[PDB]
């Protein structure tokens, strides 16, 4: 499918804190009234997403039944792959020289046969249940903007706040969704295990770098923007 | 010239012909908005003597404060001077005032100044020069009735 | 200041400064001279007068209005109704950019203005011309439509006609001047102006001018003295160029300042203080006399004109 | 100092700007975040037992700071030097890659630890490279290395086809061929077995005694930086414009306590103008704003040197209740000027409706008077005609023209 | 025009000619401020009636 991000996919710039002013950077930001993909009725092929300028992240997952994400090069054999598997009470946020099937599955551990990893970063557990994701890579440092806000994409305003920033430089232009479900199924070639489960819709957006103008409140929380190649009043 | 060769003093000498052009660009700015300047003054002053010197003007502080009569010029090295000759009045008094006088059923306004009274009496005097006259019909003019 | 807006406190950069000439002490010293010239703008206008007179206790004139235009003793500033308007409508120590407080006040202009008021009101033309000389307003308003060519006896007779009809401009003027909000436009596009060019210097001192870095600290620190003096030097030379058409950009906003001033005085001098027979200089139409208004920034000038209407048409020989 | 800036001895009556007051800082102050997940560097310099040379173990220890305090490791070491980098400025370097290596050689074997050695050791066992970036240091360890009866578990390359390259590692036990023919991988004449022990004892003399050596092999690539932080500092001193170094932001000022409630994950901050106004405290959690140090100008209010000497100092646009009579006005504060409170001809404008004169005695203060007072008496039914004359002459001086220059 | 008079069709050029500062926000200010005021004289003198 295909729809609009109105007003959805504005983050923090830089981590620097403002009163009640406006400011204009040329970042790499969500073009407003965009053609995002909804891929709401793909349950269990097409895994071919690029990661160009990044992805925008969008859903509204009901409870658990996203398990992470996994960011790699062209998922073969030594290449290093980024695998964030978000468990109940923790994340495990490790890349792996391996060869990755077409959707790996968690319900199952252990996704490939021949597993190497070889970084160790551990951090907070991450996972109307709307969760806004932003991910980017610049400056070898994979960075990340998470929101966990209640209500599709609405008409309102909320920003995205880094909250995890992890070094490292490889060329990623991958990008999948790791689902969960009841039926266990080890088959790695066999693309085809829907469940009966709630709602599970991964929104996928590209970035684009653009000019845009925030205005920072009171209280330093991104409350407009207004974008600067889209409308002429803008 | 002297100290380092040629081919590697090139940047000092573009340096010092950088900040000498500045220098005098800043200095032509400068010397054009003194000008600008000096001409409005001098336009100012042109005015003054055709209007002053050239001529008795009606303006109440352009030829001098006060009543202007006269206006005599002198030269300067860099200018003019103006000497305005004012005719001030002084040595006022008090005295009675009235818009009109009402005789024979009719109100006749003044001519030229006002009636002014000093006790019992009325009489006819300009409006700079205490001149006391009768009040006559030469100075005097009917404009309907005093109602 | 030319020493802390190039160089942050930077002794090694004030050594630099002392090397490019003697722009420091020529760059403070038009602005004072702007600075001093714009404190005698304010005093060839509303300093006219020598002798401050004040209004009589007596609140009637002959059958006029002037409680808009008379200070109000209520309010702690003594000031006008239309000035109090005024001064609710024009919209007003970060780095080495300081801003000089006028001489006088917002209080010794109202002063002033206030005697300049009940000189031409009580005294009429007399106050700018040499001793004041006591007369009735009526009279004084005889006097105005004589000089014009208008015999005295349509006053004299259709005093309270023309009364009311000042009464009643003198109280629409303050609806009108309610009405539209960019009415005192010309007293904000200066104060405008002077915060943008007060601002934007500010953000250029962000700007690296070619070099690695903005601020001295860094380059001082990362980079050794002996290889950092072309930095300093090319920082040095981008803040002074950037402060010298600053500098340029005022001296041209006090002239413009200096001549709208002298224009100002002058129909201060012609308006108020006496009547002119001028057609559009104190007013469009055929003036009468003109009452003045301080403002932050600035002189409101309220010309009473006398209009003919009502024409008819006549046979002529 | 009016003299000076005038460039002149005899001056005028009147004000004039000399300089500018400015405060200078008293201390200075670095506040960077808690010292936090310190590396293990005891791991390898206090560990059980060493590995053997022909196998000689490589950390990495990474995103751990680097907080380089070997001295209590048996401070009396017994060759502690450095390549590429100096003794102790190497604690407030960033490095990529601060691989550490370890093993045990014989205490005359340590000189083969270092960059161009030739020896068994730095050919057969562990070479460094030619420019190496590190330090190595070695220490005796005849007491945990050592045993009555004889150490057998180091062992050690003696013989080898080729030289090693720099920090390679060989496990091969293969045997090496001396003679001509391949034996087969058998021990026999011509054919030895390549690894050979040590068999430390405490009777050995210093030259043959265990030395446990570690290597720290500093690399800085094209990659993050994520070590190297023993940084720390002096407490807060607030209302006193300081010198701040919070956290890399660098600055000069006074430190307030704010009201504003930041972000959490918010730590600095910025005005219109892009000027630093508050900044969040790295050791506890609490936002100061930054308050620029106190400046004005000063200056000098000379009735002339022509009457007297005695002058008054005016700093404009401050409050003097920080760094002769004070009296503060809207305008600035000046010393050395008695207010009077009887008004007066304005003669050197100050600012805000005051001026300064001299009464004859000293400088005085008072608030500019506009004129006179005259309350004229308006009635309806009185005038006042003139009776007299008076021909005065006004004199107005105007500039004409300019003198014509060129360059 | 600040960014074509100064850097001709060069995209490098425009990115250097932005850490220069905000003159290419008041160069172009200004002269639209002479613009305006030149929009302002034919009608002060021409436009009484
Ligand atoms: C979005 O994409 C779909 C499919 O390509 C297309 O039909 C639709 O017109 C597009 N809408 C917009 C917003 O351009
Ligand atoms: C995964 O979640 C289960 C249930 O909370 C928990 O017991 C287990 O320790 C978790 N494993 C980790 C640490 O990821
Ligand atoms: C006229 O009388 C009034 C009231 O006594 C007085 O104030 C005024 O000065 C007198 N004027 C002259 C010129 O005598
Ligand atoms: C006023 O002056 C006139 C002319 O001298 C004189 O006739 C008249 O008697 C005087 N009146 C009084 C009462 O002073
Ligand atoms: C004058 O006008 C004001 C405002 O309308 C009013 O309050 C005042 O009573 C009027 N005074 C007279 C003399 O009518
Ligand atoms: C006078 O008469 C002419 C011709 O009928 C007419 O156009 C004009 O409006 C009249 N003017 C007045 C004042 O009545
Ligand atoms: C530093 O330690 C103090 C005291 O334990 C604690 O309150 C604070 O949160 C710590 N801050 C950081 C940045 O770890
Ligand atoms: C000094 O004062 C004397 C006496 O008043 C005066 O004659 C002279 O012009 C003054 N000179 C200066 C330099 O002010
Ligand atoms: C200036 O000083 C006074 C006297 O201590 C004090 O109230 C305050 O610091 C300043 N006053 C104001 C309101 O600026
Ligand atoms: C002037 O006198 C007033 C009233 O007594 C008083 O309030 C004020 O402080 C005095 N100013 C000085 C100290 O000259």
């Amino acid at each position: 499918s295909y729809t609009n991000s109105f007003t959805r996919g504005v983050y923090y710039p830089d981590k620097v804190f403002r009163s009640s002013v406006l400011h204009s950077t040329q970042d790499l930001f969500l073009p407003f009234f965009s053609n995002v993909t909804w891929f709401h009725a793909i349950h269990v092929d097409n895994p071919v997403l690029p990661f160009n300028d990044g992805v925008y992240f969008a859903s509204t997952e009901k409870s658990n039944i996203i398990r992470g994400w996994i960011f790699g090069t062209t998922l073969d054999s030594k290449t290093q792959s980024l695998l964030i598997v978000n468990n109940a009470t923790n994340v495990v946020i490790k890349v792996c020289e391996f060869q990755f099937c077409n959707d790996p599955f968690l319900d199952f551990r252990v996704y490939s046969s021949a597993n190497n990893c070889t970084f160790e970063y551990v951090s907070q557990p991450f996972l109307k249940n709307l969760r806004e994701f932003v991910f980017k890579n610049i400056d070898g440092y994979f960075k990340i903007y998470s929101k966990h806000t209640p209500i599709d994409l609405p008409q309102g305003f909320s920003a995205l706040e880094p909250l995890v920033d992890l070094p490292i430089g490889i060329n990623i232009t991958r990008f999948q969704t790791l689902l969960a479900l009841h039926r266990s199924y080890l088959t790695p070639g066999d693309s085809s295990s829907g469940w009966t489960a709630g709602a599970a819709a991964y929104y996928v957006g590209y970035l684009q770098p653009r000019t845009f103008l925030l205005k920072y409140n009171e209280n330093g929380t991104i409350t407009d923007a207004v974008d600067c190649a889209l409308d002429p009043l803008s | 010239l002297s100290r380092l060769d040629p081919p590697e003093a090139e940047v000092q000498i573009d340096r010092l012909i950088t900040g000498r052009l500045q220098s005098l660009q800043t200095y032509v700015t400068q010397q054009l908005i003194r000008a600008a300047e000096i001409r409005a003054s001098a336009n100012l002053a042109a005015t003054k003597m055709s209007e002053c010197v050239l001529g008795q003007s009606k303006r109440v502080d352009f030829c001098g404060k006060g009543y202007h009569l006269m206006s005599f010029p002198q030269s300067a090295p860099h200018g003019v001077v103006f000497l305005h000759v004012t005719y001030v009045p002084a040595q006022e008094k008090n005295f009675t005032t009235a818009p009109a006088i009402c005789h024979d059923g009719k109100a006749h306004f003044p001519r030229e100044g006002v009636f002014v009274s000093n006790g019992t009496h009325w009489f006819v005097t300009q409006r700079n020069f205490y001149e006391p006259q009768i009040i006559t019909t030469d100075n005097t003019f009917v404009s309907g009735n005093c109602d | 200041d030319c020493t802390m807006y190039i160089c942050g406190d930077s002794t090694e950069c004030s050594n630099l400064l002392l090397q490019y000439g003697s722009f420091c002490t020529q760059l403070k010293r038009a602005l004072t001279g702007i600075a001093v010239e714009q404190d005698k703008n304010t005093q060839e206008v509303f300093a006219q007068v020598k002798q401050i007179y004040k209004t009589p206790p007596i609140k009637y004139f002959g059958g006029f209005n002037f409680s808009q235009i008379l200070p109000d003793p209520s309010k702690p500033s003594k000031r006008s109704p239309i000035e109090d308007l005024l001064f609710n409508k024009v919209t007003l120590k970060f780095n080495g950019l300081t801003v000089l407080p006028p001489l006088l006040t917002d209080e010794m202009i109202a002063q002033y203005t206030s005697a300049l008021l009940a000189g031409t009101i009580t005294s009429g033309w007399t106050f700018g011309a040499g001793p004041a000389l006591q007369i009735p307003f009526p009279m004084q308003m005889a006097y105005r439509f004589n000089g014009i060519g208008v015999t005295q006896n349509v006053l004299y007779e259709n005093q309270k006609l023309i009364a009311n009809q000042f009464n009643s401009a003198i109280g629409k003027i303050q609806d009108s001047l309610s009405s539209t909000p960019s009415a005192l436009g010309k007293l904000q596009d200066v104060v405008n102006h002077n915060a943008q060019a007060l601002n934007t210097l500010v953000k250029q001192l962000s700007s690296k001018f070619g070099a690695i870095s903005s601020v001295l600290n860094d380059i001082l620190s990362r980079l050794d003295p002996p290889e950092a003096e072309v930095q300093i030097d090319r920082l040095i030379t981008g803040r002074l160029q950037s402060l010298q058409t600053y500098v340029t950009q005022q001296l041209i906003r006090a002239a413009e300042i200096r001549a709208s001033a002298n224009l100002a005085a002058t129909k201060m001098s012609e308006c108020v203080l006496g009547q002119s027979k001028r057609v559009d200089f104190c007013g469009k139409g055929y003036h009468l006399m003109s009452f003045p208004q301080s403002a932050p920034h600035g002189v409101v000038f309220l010309h009473v004109t006398y209009v003919p209407a009502q024409e008819k048409n006549f046979t002529t020989a | 100092e009016t003299k000076c800036t005038l460039k002149s001895f005899t001056v005028e009556k009147g004000i004039y700007q000399t300089s500018n007051f400015r405060v200078q800082p008293t201390e200075s102050i670095v506040r960077f975040p808690n010292i936090t997940n310190l590396c293990p560097f005891d791991e390898v310099f206090n560990a059980t037992r060493f590995a053997s040379v022909y196998a000689w173990n490589r950390k990495r220890i990474s995103n751990c700071v680097a907080d380089y305090s070997v001295l209590y490791n048996f401070a009396p070491f017994f060759a502690f030097k450095c390549y590429g980098v100096s003794p102790t400025k190497l604690n407030d370097l960033c490095f990529t890659n601060v691989y550490a290596d370890s093993f045990v050689i014989r205490g005359n074997e340590v000189s083969q630890i270092a960059p161009g050695q030739t020896g068994n050791i730095a050919d057969y066992n562990y070479k460094l490279p030619d420019d190496f970036t590190g330090c190595v240091i070695a220490w005796n360890s005849n007491k945990l290395d050592s045993k009555v009866g004889g150490n057998y578990n180091y062992l050690y390359r003696l013989f080898r086809k080729s030289n090693l390259k720099p920090f390679e590692r060989d496990i091969s036990t293969e045997i090496y061929q001396a003679g001509n023919k391949p034996c087969n991988g058998v021990a026999g004449f011509n054919c030895y077995f390549p690894l050979r022990s040590y068999g430390f004892r405490p009777t050995y003399g210093v030259g043959h005694q265990p030395y446990r050596v570690v290597v720290l092999s500093f690399e800085l690539l094209h990659a993050p930086a994520t070590v190297c932080g023993p940084k720390k500092s002096t407490n807060l001193v607030k209302n006193k414009c300081v010198n701040f170094n919070f956290n890399g932001l660098t600055g000069t000022g006074v430190l307030t306590e704010s009201n504003k409630k930041f972000l959490p994950f918010q730590q600095f901050g910025r005005d219109i103008a892009d000027t630093t106004d508050a900044v969040r405290d790295p050791q506890t959690l609490e936002i100061l704003d930054i308050t620029p140090c106190s400046f004005g100008g000063v200056s000098v209010i000379t009735p002339g040197t022509n009457t007297s000497n005695q002058v008054a100092v005016l700093y404009q646009g401050v409050n003097c209740t920080e760094v002769s009579n004070v009296f503060q006005t809207r305008a600035g504060c000046l010393i050395g000027a008695e207010y009077v409170n009887n008004s007066y001809e304005c003669d050197i404008p100050i600012g805000a409706g005051i001026c300064a004169s001299y009464q004859t005695q000293s400088i005085i203060a008072y608030t500019m008077s506009l004129g006179a007072e005259n309350s004229v008496a308006y009635s309806n039914n009185s005038i006042a005609i003139p009776t007299n004359f008076t021909i005065s002459v006004t004199t107005e001086i105007l500039p004409v023209s300019m003198t014509k220059t060129s360059v």
